[PDB]
RNA sequence: GGAGGGUAGUUCGGGGGAGAACGUACUGGUGCGUCAGAGGUGAAAUUCUUAGACCGCACCAAGACGAACUACAGCGAAGGCAUUCUUCAAGGAUACCUUCCUCAAUCAAGAACCAAAGUGUGGGGAUCAAAGAUGAUUAGAGACCAUUGUAGUCCACACUGCAAACCAUGACACCCAUGAAUUGGGGAGUGCCUCUCAG
């Protein structure tokens, strides 16, 4: 996947956070860069993660996988239910 | 009189299907909807052999009486339509196919559009015999 | 846990019915014109 | 015998010969009506003795009987064939023989299944010896063809689709249009099928069929 | 009747109000095999085979 | 047709039609050309074979298209060779 | 002794594992379709004497219009090609000939 | 299969009931103990609790189910059918 | 002019796995028509038939199979693979002034796949048909021929591991005379030509 490359990078050379409650803090801070939703995020969280980045003006990308595939793209042995980057350092 | 209300000199045409098979031929004259059958005369109605029902001379005294009896309902002529057995089968006519449709020729009907209509599989089941066929 | 949940359910939802109530409405009347 | 009762059989205005065939049917007795018997017949004729040195001497016609006005069996298109030994003369080997299937519909509601046939031809500069081609080629062959047919019939009643069909209209351009990719001869339309039709409307059977011949029956 | 045909259904009703008599036991269903708009029926295949 | 061919110096004829690696001594089959886009001002630099995609820089438009085999250039552009060294 | 180079069919080595069979057309017997022996025949439906009588009762063949015929394609298990005389034995030497069309 | 060659689970049987009968009821057993993956939380946490109801540890969701399996193979190809029909509206 | 990987023509092909449809045919039903035989053989007889068989036309259901085109043609490690459309992951050849720098060849032990028949559990059951039953032929006929007929033949999941599983020819590498053909990629006069088209 394309978007797999691009997320490769980032953990090169960038900075994120994984999980629900680190992603909303960054939102809050109005410091991130670009969102990253599994398919398997549940109605109700996935829709108050759509309100913080409509009001931050912050893109959202919807993956195609569950957590436990957003997890092994980034290289992690957890499921990541949502991704946050604060630092895109040369992907876009 | 029972057929038509049509001038002499007009025609007629009806459907004739020759059915010439190995060991019996068949013919039948229809209209030109399947329906609504006229004559039917077989092979084996004419001889008593049981081996000469499909030979030519079988077929030629079928032919001859389809004619007298259809002549009086005002039918004149007929079109042809010709198989052989067909789908598992020999696909080859058999000896009395040329000698029926001769005989109308001569007996004095008039013919139009000849066609074979034989059954043809594009893809079929398995034929009798095994698989060394037939020894 | 649970009187969150339903805090949240009231307000995101109700914020879609607006939101997909003005746009049926101004697509009609972009369409009418 | 005795019991029988002669009719005729009247085809579509687009058609040069309107009455073209005679049959017969039982009489009317008790709660046999005769006129149930005879609303779902089929009568096939030859184009060539319909329409009048062309291919159309190998073309069949089926018409379904909808009405009896009289003594005259009002009928519709409900097929059209090409006949065996006709089909098996443009067959040659060294060469790729071409078949599609197309479903369309046209504007009354009437559903068709058009069969097309097609083979490769071997341009007169030629000396190798196969004239095949190649899969990417026969693919888009079908594909053209299909568009062109489902759209030209989309917008016609049925009276005017079959004109296109018996008139070798469609033909003509279906070959014109699908040489540039492979050079391609004999092109045909080998059969066609109605598998739909709509709600038998009277006053659509009495336009296609405009003014009817009288007959001298009974 | 808002059912396509060749759909799997299970509880269905024999007559109108019933609230389910067929297809009730584990694992079974029926089929729908065809629509009758004029005469407003639906044709099933029961689990045993029969057609209702 | 009275000529002795050897092999350490063969003949034209029969070098100009081996394949690569398989002449005496192996070499490129490509080359480099200079491709001017019309307008523009500028002069790029462009592989024969260039299966990669190549913009101009100036006006960010495509210059030559992907092919199995030496590439083509889009219908404006004329290009010119360049000396192999 | 290997009588033949082919083996009787025109599968070379490298080149296939099976050919699906087809069945005699006399006996019924399956044969491979590339060892079979096939021939494709255009026979008339009426010889030279019932032409002649047939197309003059006919007003569709009775001026210059040509009758049908029958097109099929046999194939022959090799037992019933020679009992038929389709193919015959040939002298060693003369077993090569290959007659790449009909004529 | 240190402790046991080929029984199994259905070593606790002793030697009762016949070697097939045994074997036919091992493959059902297995199954039916096992842990089955979760598509709501992406966890291996599914557990049978009575025949047909299965119960997830990690997101305490219950999912009616087959018998000894958490989703038997008629009920995959019925999805796929349900889905193409729906869209073809 | 050893191996591996990359980019491109969205290249090439009955290569593989999934869906949705299509085609006539065999068998069985349904509705009309007709009236005395039909089937089968070297010749017949078991079989069917005025309680309407066989034949003709129109439909319906179910299971299998994809004719002709089809070849000293293509694809696959072998066994094998043939209707169309939509999909999923692969494989080889070619092109390259791309990358890497001996990563290789062949093999006891060990592993995976493997036509048909056969076995187990569920489906399915149209055709053909081991066992079996009738009729013939024969000195006899348990056989060949005829009418039937169960298991099988088809699908899913587990087994089995044998073929004239053959090119009766183990794998890798080098040299080696000619002339016509053929399949795929690449380089350098003629016909069609309003978009899977600078084809
Ligand atoms: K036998
Ligand atoms: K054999
Ligand atoms: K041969
Ligand atoms: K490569
Ligand atoms: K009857
Ligand atoms: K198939
Ligand atoms: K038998
Ligand atoms: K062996
Ligand atoms: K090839
Ligand atoms: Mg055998
Ligand atoms: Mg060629
Ligand atoms: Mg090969
Ligand atoms: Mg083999
Ligand atoms: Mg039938
Ligand atoms: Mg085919
Ligand atoms: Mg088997
Ligand atoms: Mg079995
Ligand atoms: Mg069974
Ligand atoms: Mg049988
Ligand atoms: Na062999
Ligand atoms: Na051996």
């Amino acid at each position: 996947d394309t978007i797999n490359t691009k997320i490769q990078l980032v953990m090169k050379s960038g900075k994120y956070v994984l999980g629900t409650q680190q992603s909303l803090k960054t939102l809050r801070q109005g410091r991130s860069k670009l969102v990253v939703i599994s398919a398997n995020c549940p109605p109700i969280r996935k829709a108050e993660i759509e309100y913080y980045c409509t009001l931050s003006k912050t893109p959202i990308h919807h993956y195609s996988g569950n957590n436990l595939d957003l997890g092994t793209a980034c290289g992690r042995h957890f499921r990541a239910c949502v991704l946050s980057i604060t630092d895109v350092g040369d992907s876009d | 009189y029972y057929g038509s209300s049509a001038g002499k000199d007009q025609l007629v045409y009806g459907v004739v299907h020759i059915y010439a098979s190995f060991n019996d031929t068949f013919v039948h004259v229809t209209d030109m909807s399947g329906r609504e059958t006229f004559c039917k005369v077989t092979g084996g109605m004419k001889v008593k052999a049981d081996r000469d029902e499909s030979s030519p001379y079988a077929a030629m005294m079928a032919a001859q009486d389809v004619v007298a009896r259809c002549k009086e309902c005002g039918i004149n002529a007929l079109h042809v339509k010709m198989r052989a057995t067909g789908g598992v089968g020999t696909k080859s006519p058999g000896p009395g196919a040329q000698a029926a449709l001769r005989a109308l020729a001569r007996a004095g009907m008039k013919i139009g559009r000849i066609e074979d209509v034989t059954p043809v599989p594009t893809d079929s089941t398995r034929r009798k015999g095994s698989r060394r066929g037939r020894r | 846990e649970q009187v969150r949940d339903r805090i949240v359910r009231a307000f995101l939802i109700e914020e879609q019915r607006i939101v997909k109530r003005a746009l049926k409405a101004h697509a009609k009347v972009q369409k009418e014109k | 015998m005795s019991r029988k009762e002669w009719y005729d059989v009247v085809a579509p205005k687009n058609f040069e010969v309107r009455q073209f065939a005679k049959t017969i049917c039982n009489k009317t007795q008790g709660t046999k009506i005769a006129a149930d018997f005879l609303r779902g017949r089929v009568y096939e004729g030859n184009l060539a003795d319909l329409n009048k040195n062309e291919d159309d001497a190998y073309r069949k016609v089926k018409f379904t009987v909808q009405e009896v006005q009289g003594r005259n069996l009002l009928t519709q298109f409900h097929g059209m064939d090409m006949t065996s030994d006709r089909v098996y003369y443009l067959l040659r080997k060294w060469c790729t023989t071409i078949e599609a299937t197309v479903e369309a519909k046209t504007a009354d509601g009437y559903g068709l299944r058009l069969f097309l046939i097609a083979f490769t031809k071997k341009q007169e500069n030629q000396l190798s010896k196969n004239c095949y081609a190649k899969t990417r080629l026969v693919k888009w062959v079908r594909m053209r063809a299909t568009n062109i047919i489902r759209r030209r019939l989309a917008k016609l009643d049925i009276n005017d689709a079959v004109s296109l069909l018996t008139r070798n209209i469609l033909r003509d351009r279906l070959a014109k249009r699908c040489n540039p990719i492979i050079p391609l001869r004999d092109l045909r339309i080998r059969k066609v099928k109605v598998i739909r039709t709509p709600k038998f409307d009277a006053q659509a059977l009495i336009a296609a069929h405009g003014e009817v011949p009288t007959s001298a029956e009974g | 009747g808002q059912i396509t045909e060749g759909c799997i259904v299970c509880n269905v009703e024999a007559k109108v109000g019933d609230r389910g008599t067929l297809a009730r036991a584990s694992g079974d269903y029926c089929i729908i095999i065809s629509h009758n708009t004029e005469t407003g029926r639906t044709r099933l295949k029961l689990p045993s085979g029969q057609k209702k | 047709g009275f000529f002795d061919s050897d092999l350490s110096y063969p003949t034209v004829r029969t070098e100009r039609m081996k394949h690569k690696r398989r002449r005496l001594v192996q070499g490129p089959n490509s080359y480099f050309m200079d491709v001017k886009c019309p307008g523009c001002k500028n002069i790029t630099v462009v592989y024969s074979h260039a299966t990669s995609e190549v913009k101009c820089n100036g006006c960010a438009t495509l210059l030559c298209r992907p092919t199995g085999g030496k590439a083509m250039l889009v219908t404006g552009c004329g290009f010119r060779k360049k000396p192999d060294h | 002794t290997t009588k033949r180079r082919n083996h009787g069919r025109a599968k070379p080595p490298c080149s296939r594992g099976r050919v699906r069979p087809v069945h005699c057309f006399n006996c019924s017997r399956l044969v491979p379709k590339d060892k079979s022996v096939g021939r494709f025949v255009v026979r008339r439906m009426l010889d030279q004497a019932s032409a002649r009588d047939v197309a003059e009762a006919s007003l569709i063949y009775g001026s210059g219009f040509p009758m049908p015929k029958l097109y099929m394609k046999q194939r022959y298990c090799i037992a019933c090609a020679i009992h038929s005389r389709t193919v015959r034995a040939r002298p060693v030497e003369d077993r090569k000939r290959r007659y790449t069309s009909k004529v | 299969a240190k402790r046991t060659v080929k029984m199994g689970v259905m070593g606790r049987y002793g030697a009762r009931y016949g070697s097939n009968p045994r074997k036919r009821a091992k493959k059902l057993e297995v199954s039916q103990h096992a842990k089955h993956f979760c598509s709501f939380c992406g966890k291996f946490a599914f557990r049978r609790k009575a025949v047909g109801i299965w119960r997830c540890d990690g997101c305490s969701k219950t999912v009616a189910g087959g018998a000894y399996t958490l989703s038997t193979p008629n009920n995959t190809t019925v999805r796929s059918t349900v889905r193409r029909l729906r869209e073809l509206k």
